[PDB]
């Protein structure tokens, strides 16, 4: 038929392998990007920890790139790899040629054509990649990416990709108030959307990666909470949706 | 030959508000049916009138005999000895009465025999059996062309292939194009070729005849090209006719050598059907129509020129006609004034006639919900979806 | 069979990798480019952002340069390659000869390069179709409409994408040479087909208008509402 | 090659 | 490991009326005729005392179910889909258990594999040292 | 549905995991209904010999008009009703010709009234679409699997006969279910009462119930960690 | 939201209130309607049933009486081996329908002569003798046959067979109308030619026209008649039809569509009774049989030289063949004098002829559309594109 | 089986042929038919239009272009494949001008576009080139040291000389047609106002001005192709 190398176009117009390339990161752990008043986070799923990772990492689901630029990946883990080490090259490749941090948007495009190429030609299969950027650039403040393996993109404020993608963007969406949500609601509003969407019925704080980019004394922070910092949110969460049933 | 059936009533249709139009015209239509009862009630009341020629009709039932069977009288011979097949499938060598009608003796016909010594003592016109006396329409279907929305060039297609013929044809043998022979209406499920198929059985002069397709294959041996012979027979009989056969991929599929009995007698079965497509002149009164979904997996000699020349598309219907589709579903219900109906039809989809007549029903089961009858535009906005279940995003744009 | 090879000849003489890139196009979005007497309009149905996408960056119209503009039906990644690579060759043609770069020749440098990519085994063809619009040195009205055969055709009012055969049989019905006489013509014109296949109104609906050199502005989202409603106007006007 | 087909049934009533 | 075994003794020590079939059994030649013989076989199991049938080898029959392309497939799955509907379908039977053993359950199509149907997944791992000496000693 | 103007709803299919109530609720239909509830069961309508299938789907549309409005349900409709196959040969096409009967006696020439008909089948997505379509189908039910709420009301229809002690919490059972279909919440009870009955006692307790869900929910998972691992 | 099922009030109100004033009266009324019509459709009846009662005068009841009481029926059989009788063995086994099969003998009004393996025989019903042989007989209005002697399509109108029209001529009319150029070059005329091409190509009525212009009557029998109901006696028919063909001075003998017997045990014995009366009858005679088929499925005992001297391929008609086609098509309609068949012909590659008869059939369509009692070129061109091709050929070449 | 043969150009039939270029010159029919007439006063192309829509700017449909002023170009095949012949052909002569700075031959020219065309199966296509067999056959007409000359092209490489050729949908009827119509001594108007014949006999639609394209070589003037005024005065006669 016309599943055939990626060079091959359906009667139909559609790029199955393309196509087959969109779906399979439904199989990556679910991670979502959601931008906030004054920050932005990403949270993803450990989704492999089964007793004897030596958790030897800063972050996992989390590449930070620069000074103002930070990622989350769900896809394959050598195009995930390669896909990092690409965007770290370009964006300092950016910050040597013009001495300025490169915009969000030039930098998901770069990889954008990255992957396009990848897919345009060459008798190669895409990445099977999907990735969220987060990062602040002076001229719209803070924004959020999200990717695609065919080579597309897409600006967002808030964003879920992976396992249960679909069902997940649908309560965020349903749970979101543009505009005036800080890094605390977005906080909390996150992990009601991991809560709902994992396969648990008590998510764990090892189970969940979130990183947190701040703008503060003219200087852009990208941090990783530490296990304290989770567990106590967790924990808040946790309390809060004990009231809340208890009012109900 | 005989005449065509089918009769129908009234179309009433002209108000629907029932605002007693309806009901002055329906009263008159109910006065002549009781004046209809009235009559035939007095005629059986006072009808004297029987016996007279008695006496040699009783001495010809005496040499009929009772019971009589009923055969087909495959061929003939010397006018005094036949060949007539009972119903299990044999056939004998028997002999003809005096008082038959030598005229009315054809390779087909069915005659009345003898129970003991097979003889052929009368000839049945009318054997009809029940299976294809259930295939031709009685009552004709209430839907017309009035209720079917856009398929403006299917309709011209359809009737100017089953009823220019049979009303004036002269236009036909005055440019010499000999009539189409049949029809197929094809394309996706739920487009309307069943629906154009009742409105010209009801707009018709003819005897229409529904079959099922599948309703042709029959489990004992022979019986299946004899009941697709019957059907052709009681065709021309009553001719002009419309033989409709839908879903005829339910037989039409690419003939493959058969190897097991029953696939062998599916294909004398289609083999039947061809022969008899193939055995009446295009010149004459009858016309076959077959709709299909799986147009594509029809066997390619069943849809020859030489057998069935027009090949109608029922393409899945445009922005326009989806508007007029929701316009003629819509008319019986009670809308406000806050529906607008335009942004169902721009969401692009693949509604199709079924589709829409389901949203309209979804819709006012949603008005239901609310214990309302005005139906919102909301009741449809959620509708919409409520009845369409089931490109990767952003990769188009 | 013949279709999965986009450099072998079908026995009628086919290029169906080419047809399939080409009807590829009519799954993006409808696009109709109208050229005025002194302006050249561009409509594109803009799909409904549910309630997170940012707006800033689902760009269907974009300029290769000051003189010249373009919008796109296709897969977005290719339209995205397609303008960079041709926007360099813009700025490299200015590098060359210095004058401002004619539509006519970005216009075939664009074909060329489709063609290019439409002429051998491993690589794909663009399944974009661009109407470019602008006007010369001297300020002619020129729109060309640039198909993944490789090839371009100049049109004095196109459509592309779904829905384009609407469009264009409404053009055809109503394009006049009066009714470029203005500005406001015009865009009644490109409003009025837009809404022939986007019935919703408002929303969904984006403009470009270039003048003779002012480097188009995009119509923001306040004056199309005011276009619409002299639509609605002389609708109810005229009946 | 991989055919592996069913196989359907129709009797003749037979009797005199 | 000893899953026929296991059921040759469960139909020596019972008073229930036992149906030995095999699941290649079921497969029959004529169209239709795999279904009509598993309607037959639990409507004898019904109108019996309470009785075991006791499939062998039901991956021949009650494999995962697929876009099945061509006559046989689809006949196959039409047995699979008659078992299905017979073990918990509308009209519920009594006190007729089912037994059925195989040796690739992770093939076995989900519906089949789902409680109120097949209530309990008897693994029969390769025996394990203890077991081992049970087994050398009840066969020495 | 007359003064509505609306035609009346005809046909309803019940789609979705193995086991969640489709079954079920046919079931429950046809105990609360008054019509003459009518079970074809698929398969039912494949004979062996020819064109038998199309007569018997006649026959019972007829004898479910003749009867007062009547309610069928094809469960598994699966079976003789998936989509019809090109051609011959090796393809299927008896049970496609019944299929085909099927759906004209469902919406063809005929129109038949009252007749109600409901259909299940755990595949939706395979079925013809001619079948599928609405006018023949309306409502598409989809029966997804309980969420823990659900879960909870299930497990307290089949914990309703046990003997359970002070004490249980059936909430944090039904928490113990992540995606568990009705039928392994009610497979769960009995594993419970099992446990119970093998101690010969009658009462269960906590530690009953979640070592049946243990037992219950159990599955094999990707045992090599580096085929778990290749995506991120 | 958890919606509320309607209750009882709920049900009762909403069959009042927002209805209208005649609801009760006009659903009445067509309630007694329907009725009525059901109580018109019971009571009307019948009628005759009418069975086939002769006109009195013609009846000899006395006589009909008599032949009840005295003549027997006969059930009918093939007859099958004849066991080799020799006048000592005279007993065949002969199978009754989907009746038994019996080894009986003969009554003794029937000589052996008369009785031949696969014929219809009439016979008794407990000693099954065979009472009286049954041929078939051979009629025209019975199935299909020949139905033809002077055909009359000549050599004008057919077209795009030149080479195959030559050939056929050279096959059939210089042994037919010329036999001493064969005699005296002493080469056995071609005793069988086969006419192989896809259907629609023109084949059948090709030979109809040298049927017509070699002077001799054409014969036209469907393999499918053989393979339909009318198998078993074919065979015998096809006999009496070569027979006919004896009788005749000549005869073009021609089978429709052989695919249907040339790819079954009625069905083989028609095939070897036609060998027979091929490799039997005498090649210098002048019933020259002509053969035709569209899958090139033959047995290989068919084609073994001195039974199929020449192949004929029919291949799909060219520009001028297609544009004569579209000429000898449209002389009998109604078009105006101006058209460009040439333009149309052009517009149809690799179309049968047969697609060309439709494709004037269309235009007459177009033209009765528009009720212009002329058909024109723009209804052609509908027509041509409506029957052919059953934006991309544009946009790329040019 | 031909299947086997017809993937690939480099393949060969049991009867020696080349199923690709074969399935190439029909893809010639595609394409709008274009007629050139050779006659002592010169050469003229006759091109159709096939029009798609009004509103089509007529100039963007280029059936007929001018390599050199000297010389007349028609095509019919594939639009962009022709765009690269005709540029190659172009590129060629002005190569011609700047080593000999001479006017080339007709000959030449296609000479030139041949080694362009039938290089699909060279090695020689490793930066890039044509990995099968051009789409589009030409028809070259001009004025040189021999007098009028027209050539016409087929795209496996082959050229022949042609005193008047027919290419395109309608190349068999037209070429027939010409056949029996021309004769040597025609003169410059009659062989137009034959060629116009041969389009409206021929023709789909009715010849009006935006459906016929016309250019002349004369050994006088340069090539010329009919402006509207121009093309209105050679369609009032017929
Ligand atoms: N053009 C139309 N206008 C109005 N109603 C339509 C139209 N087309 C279809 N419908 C509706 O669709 C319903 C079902 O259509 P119909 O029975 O003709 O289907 P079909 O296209 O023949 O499909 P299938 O043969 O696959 O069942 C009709 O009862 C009618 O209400
Ligand atoms: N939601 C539920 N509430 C109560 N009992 C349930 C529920 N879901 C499943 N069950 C029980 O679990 C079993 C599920 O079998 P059932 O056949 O009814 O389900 P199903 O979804 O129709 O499955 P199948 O796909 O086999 O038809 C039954 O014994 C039923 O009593
Ligand atoms: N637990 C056991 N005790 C005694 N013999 C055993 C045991 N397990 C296996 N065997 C031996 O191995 C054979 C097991 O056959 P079985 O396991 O029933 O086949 P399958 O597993 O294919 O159904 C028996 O014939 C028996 O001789
Ligand atoms: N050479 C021809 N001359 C005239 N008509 C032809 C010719 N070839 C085909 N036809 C048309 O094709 C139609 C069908 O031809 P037919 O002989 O039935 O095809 P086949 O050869 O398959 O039997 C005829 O009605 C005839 O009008
Ligand atoms: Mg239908
Ligand atoms: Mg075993
Ligand atoms: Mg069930």
């Amino acid at each position: 038929r016309y599943d055939s190398r990626t060079t091959i176009f359906s009667p139909e117009g559609r790029l199955y392998q393309v196509e087959y390339a969109m779906e399979a990161i439904g199989h990556a752990g679910t991670c979502l990007g959601i931008l906030a008043n004054d920050g932005v986070l990403l949270a993803a799923e450990r989704r492999n920890i089964h007793k004897l990772l030596d958790e030897v990492f800063f972050s996992e689901k989390i590449y930070k790139l620069n000074e103002d630029m930070a990622c989350s990946v769900a896809g394959i883990t050598s195009d995930a790899n390669v896909l990092t080490n690409e965007l770290r090259l370009i964006a300092q490749r950016y910050l040597l040629q013009y001495q300025e941090p490169i915009p969000c948007e030039q930098l998901v495009t770069a990889l954008c054509d990255i992957k396009q190429a990848y897919t345009q030609f060459g008798g190669k299969r895409p990445f099977g990649v999907s990735l969220l950027y987060i990062g602040w650039d002076k001229h719209y403040g803070f924004q959020l990416y999200q990717s695609d393996p065919s080579g597309n993109y897409g600006g967002w404020k808030a964003t879920c990709i992976g396992n249960n993608s679909a069902a997940a963007v649908s309560m965020l969406k349903q749970d979101y108030k543009e505009g005036e949500m800080t890094l605390k609601s977005a906080l909390a509003l996150a992990i009601k959307v991991l809560n709902k969407t994992m396969d648990v019925s008590k998510l764990s704080a090892e189970k969940v990666e979130i990183a947190t980019l701040t703008r503060e004394n003219g200087k852009t922070v990208i941090r990783v909470l530490k296990q304290k910092e989770v567990e106590q949110l967790i924990k808040k969460h946790e309390e809060e949706e004990a009231k809340a049933e208890r009012e109900k | 030959t005989k005449g065509p059936d089918a009769a129908s009533k009234l179309p009433l249709v002209t108000p629907h508000t029932q605002c007693r139009l309806k009901l002055l015209k329906l009263e008159r239509i109910k006065d002549y049916l009781l004046m209809e009862e009235e009559f035939i009630r007095n005629q059986e009341q006072m009808k004297p009138l029987e016996e007279k020629q008695e006496e040699e009709r009783s001495k010809v039932d005496d040499l009929r005999g009772t019971p009589m069977s009923v055969g087909t009288l495959e061929e003939i011979i010397d006018d005094n000895h036949a060949i007539v097949s009972t119903s299990v499938g044999s056939e004998h060598y028997v002999s003809i009465l005096s008082f038959v009608d030598k005229d009315l003796l054809e390779p087909g016909c069915s005659v009345l025999l003898n129970h003991k010594v097979h003889a052929v003592i009368g000839v049945l016109m009318d054997d009809t059996d029940p299976l294809v006396t259930v295939m031709k329409v009685e009552k004709a279907p209430q839907e017309t062309y009035a209720d079917i929305g856009g398929l403006d060039n299917q309709i011209q297609e359809i009737k100017e292939s089953v009823e220019l013929p049979l009303t004036h044809p002269e236009y036909y043998e005055e440019m010499g194009i000999k009539p189409p022979k049949g029809v197929i209406l094809y394309g996706p499920p739920g487009t309307g070729k069943t629906l154009l198929a009742k409105a010209v059985a009801n707009q018709t002069s003819a005897t229409f005849l529904r079959v099922v397709g599948s309703e042709l294959i029959q489990k004992y041996l022979g019986d299946g090209p004899k009941l697709v012979r019957e059907l052709f027979r009681v065709a021309e009989e009553h001719a002009p006719s419309i033989v409709f056969i839908d879903e005829i991929d339910a037989i039409g599929t690419k003939r493959y050598d058969s190897n097991s009995g029953g696939e062998r007698e599916i294909q004398r079965t289609m083999l039947e059907l061809l022969n008899q497509l193939d055995g009446f002149d295009s010149r004459g009164d009858v016309k076959v129509i077959m709709a299909t979904n799986r147009i594509e997996t029809l066997d390619p000699a069943l849809i020859r020129p030489g057998r069935i020349d027009r090949k109608i598309e029922f393409p899945l219907p445009d922005e326009k006609t989806k508007k007029r589709i929701f316009q003629i579903h819509t008319s019986r219900m009670t809308l406000a004034d806050d529906v607008t109906l335009d942004d169902l039809i721009m969401a692009k989809d693949d509604l199709s006639g079924a589709d829409i007549k389901a949203i309209c029903t979804e819709a006012g089961l949603m008005a239901l919900r609310e214990r309302r009858m005005k139906v919102t535009n909301e009741d449809f906005k959620k509708s919409k979806e409520n009845v369409l279940y089931k490109t990767p995003e952003g990769l188009y744009l | 069979s013949y279709d999965r090879a986009i450099t072998v000849f079908s026995p009628d003489g086919h290029l169906f990798q080419v047809e399939y890139a080409q009807e590829a196009v009519k799954k993006g979005s409808t696009a109709v480019g109208v050229r005025g007497r002194d302006i050249v309009v561009l409509g594109v149905e803009k799909k409904s952002v549910a309630k997170l996408q940012d707006e800033r960056t689902v760009r269907k119209i974009c300029a290769l340069d000051d003189n010249v503009c373009m919008a796109f039906a296709g897969l977005t990644a290719d339209a995205r390659i397609v303008i960079n690579r041709a926007r360099v060759e813009c700025q490299s043609h200015r590098l060359t000869v210095e004058d401002p770069v004619t539509v006519e020749y970005i216009t075939r440098y664009i074909a060329s390069l489709k063609q290019r990519y439409t002429q051998s085994n491993g690589r794909r063809p663009f399944g974009i179709s661009a109407l470019i619009v602008g006007f010369d040195f001297d300020g002619t009205p020129r729109l060309y409409q640039t198909d993944p055969s490789g090839t371009y055709h100049a049109w004095k009012a196109n459509a592309i994408g779904r829905g384009a055969k609407s469009v264009r049989e409404f053009l055809e019905k109503n394009y006049t040479d009066e009714a470029i006489e203005t500005d406001d013509l015009t865009i009644k014109l490109v409003i009025k087909a837009l809404l022939e296949v986007v019935q919703s109104g408002g929303k969904n609906i984006e403009l470009a208008v270039m003048r003779r050199d002012q480097s188009l502005k995009i119509l923001n989202p306040e004056e199309i509402e005011k276009y619409v409603a002299e639509i609605e106007k002389e609708k109810e006007e005229n009946e | 090659g991989n055919l592996l087909f069913l196989a359907c049934y129709c009797i003749g009533g037979m009797s005199a | 490991c000893g899953k026929t075994m296991l059921a040759k003794a469960v139909a020596h020590h019972t008073t229930a009326a036992f149906i030995r079939v095999v699941g290649s059994e079921f497969v029959q030649k004529y169209l239709g005729e795999g279904p009509r013989m598993v309607r037959d076989v639990f409507r004898l199991a019904k109108e019996n005392a309470p009785a075991i049938i006791f499939i062998d080898e039901i991956d021949a029959i009650a494999t995962k179910r697929f876009d099945a392309q061509t006559g046989a497939d689809r006949e196959v799955q039409r047995i699979l889909l008659e078992l299905l509907n017979q073990m918990d379908g509308f009209d519920q039977n009594v006190n007729v258990k089912v037994i059925m053993a195989t040796n690739r359950a992770d093939t076995l199509d989900p519906a089949l594999l789902r409680p109120g149907r097949l209530d309990r997944k008897i693994e029969f791992p390769l025996p394990d040292r203890r077991q081992k000496r049970l087994i050398f000693s009840t066969i020495t | 549905f007359e003064a509505l103007g609306i035609a009346q709803p005809k046909g309803v299919l019940l789609y979705g995991p193995p086991g969640t109530g489709k079954t079920l609720l046919a079931r429950a239909v046809a105990h609360h209904t008054d019509c003459t509830f009518i079970r074809v069961s698929g398969s039912e309508l494949v004979q062996k010999f020819i064109g038998e299938g199309a007569r018997m789907v006649r026959e019972l549309f007829v004898m479910a008009r003749e009867h007062a409005p009547s309610i069928i349900f094809m469960d598994e409709i699966d079976s003789i009703g998936s989509s019809r196959l090109e051609g011959g040969s090796g393809g299927d096409s008896e049970v496609q010709r019944t299929m085909l009967e099927l759906l004209n006696q469902l919406d063809g020439f005929e129109a038949t009234k009252n007749i109600k008909v409901i259909m299940a089948t755990n595949r939706i997505d395979i079925l013809d679409s001619a079948l599928l379509r609405p006018g023949r189908i309306d409502r598409k039910i989809e029966f997804p699997p309980p969420n823990e709420e659900a879960r909870l009301d299930i497990l307290k229809i089949h914990s309703r006969k046990m003997n359970l002690t002070r004490g249980i919490n059936l909430r944090k059972i039904a928490e113990l279910m992540p995606g568990a279909s009705g039928a392994e919440v009610k497979g769960v009870c009995t594993e419970a009462g099992m446990y119970a009955l093998r101690e010969r006692r009658v009462h269960v307790t906590q530690e009953d119930f979640e070592m049946a869900v243990a037992k219950v929910m159990q599955k094999d998972s990707e045992k090599n960690m580096s085929i778990k691992k290749l995506w991120k | 939201k958890p919606i509320r099922a309607l209750d009882e009030g709920d049900i009762a109100l909403l069959k009042t209130y927002g209805q209208s004033t005649y609801s009760r009266q006009i659903k009445q009324v067509e309630d007694d309607i329907q009725q009525l019509l059901k109580k018109i459709n019971e009571l009307t009846g019948i009628k005759e049933s009418d069975t086939g009662l002769a006109p009195p005068a013609l009846w000899d009841l006395a006589a009909d009486k008599q032949t009840l009481q005295s003549e027997q029926p006969l059930q009918v059989a093939r007859c099958t081996k004849i066991i080799n009788a020799d006048s000592e063995d005279p007993k065949y086994i002969i199978n009754v329908k989907q009746f038994a099969k019996f080894v009986v003998d003969l009554s003794d009004q029937v000589a052996p002569t008369d009785i031949e393996e696969g014929m219809r025989v009439g016979v008794d019903r407990n000693k099954y003798q065979i009472h009286i042989p049954l041929p078939p007989k051979i009629d025209p209005t019975v199935t299909m046959m020949q139905v033809e002697e002077k055909p009359d399509v000549t050599y004008s109108d057919v077209g795009g067979c030149k080479e195959q029209i030559e050939k056929l001529r050279e096959v059939v009319e210089t042994p037919l109308l010329h036999p001493e150029r064969f005699v005296n070059l002493g080469i056995e005329p071609p005793k069988g030619v086969l006419l192989f091409g896809p259907p629609g190509t023109g084949k059948t009525l090709c030979a109809r026209a040298v049927a017509n212009r070699t002077d001799a009557c054409f014969i036209r029998v469907i393999g499918s008649e053989l393979v339909q109901k009318y198998v078993g006696e074919g065979a015998r028919m096809v006999r009496e039809l070569f027979e006919m063909a004896r009788t005749k001075k000549a005869c073009l003998i021609f089978f429709d569509e052989i695919d249907a017997i040339g790819g079954d045990n009625e069905v083989q014995r028609t095939m070897l009774e036609l060998i027979n009366q091929l490799d039997g009858f005498d090649p210098r005679g002048n019933i020259k049989v002509l053969m035709a088929t569209n899958r090139p499925t033959l047995d290989p005992a068919l084609m073994r030289p001195g039974r199929l001297d020449r192949k004929i391929e029919f291949s799909l008609p060219d520009l001028e063949g297609r544009t004569h086609i579209f000429k000898i098509h449209a002389r009998s309609m109604s078009v105006e004098r101006d058209i460009r068949f040439e333009l149309l012909a052009r517009l149809c590659p690799n179309s049968t002829g047969a697609e060309i008869r439709s494709v004037c059939t269309e235009a007459g369509m177009f033209a009765i559309r528009a009720r212009r009692k002329i058909a024109t070129e723009k209804d052609f061109l509908e027509a041509v594109n409506k029957v052919i091709k059953s934006t991309p050929r544009y946009m790329t070449y040019n | 089986t031909r299947s086997e043969y017809d993937r690939g150009v480099n393949t060969f039939s049991p009867e020696g042929r080349l199923f690709q270029v074969e399935y190439a010159i029909e893809a010639i029919k595609l394409g709008s038919t274009a007629i050139g007439i050779q006659t002592s006063e010169g050469v003229c192309l006759a091109v159709e239009k096939r029009i798609t829509s009004p509103l089509m700017e007529p100039s963007s449909i280029e059936k007929i272009v001018e390599i050199d002023a000297h010389i007349g170009c028609a095509m019919s095949g594939l639009i962009a494949d022709a765009k690269t012949l005709i540029d190659k052909a172009r590129v060629e002569t002005q190569n011609h001008w700047f080593t000999y700075n001479e006017t080339m031959t007709v000959e030449s020219v296609t000479q030139a576009v041949s080694n362009l065309a039938l290089q699909f199966g060279e090695e020689d296509a490793d930066p890039g080139a044509m990995s099968r067999p051009f789409g589009v056959a030409l028809l070259f007409g001009g004025v040189d040291e021999k007098g009028p000359q027209l050539f016409h092209m087929d795209p496996s490489g082959t050229f022949v000389q042609c005193d008047a050729r027919a290419i395109g949908s309608a190349s068999e009827g037209a070429q027939s047609s010409l056949q029996e119509v021309y004769h040597k001594s025609m003169t410059l108007k009659e062989a137009i106002k034959s060629s116009l014949i041969i389009l409206k006999q021929v023709m789909e639609e009715k010849l009006n001005a935006t459906n016929i394209e016309l250019a002349t070589v004369q050994p006088g003037q340069n090539f010329h192709m009919f402006t509207k005024e121009e093309l209105e005065e050679v369609i009032k006669d017929i």
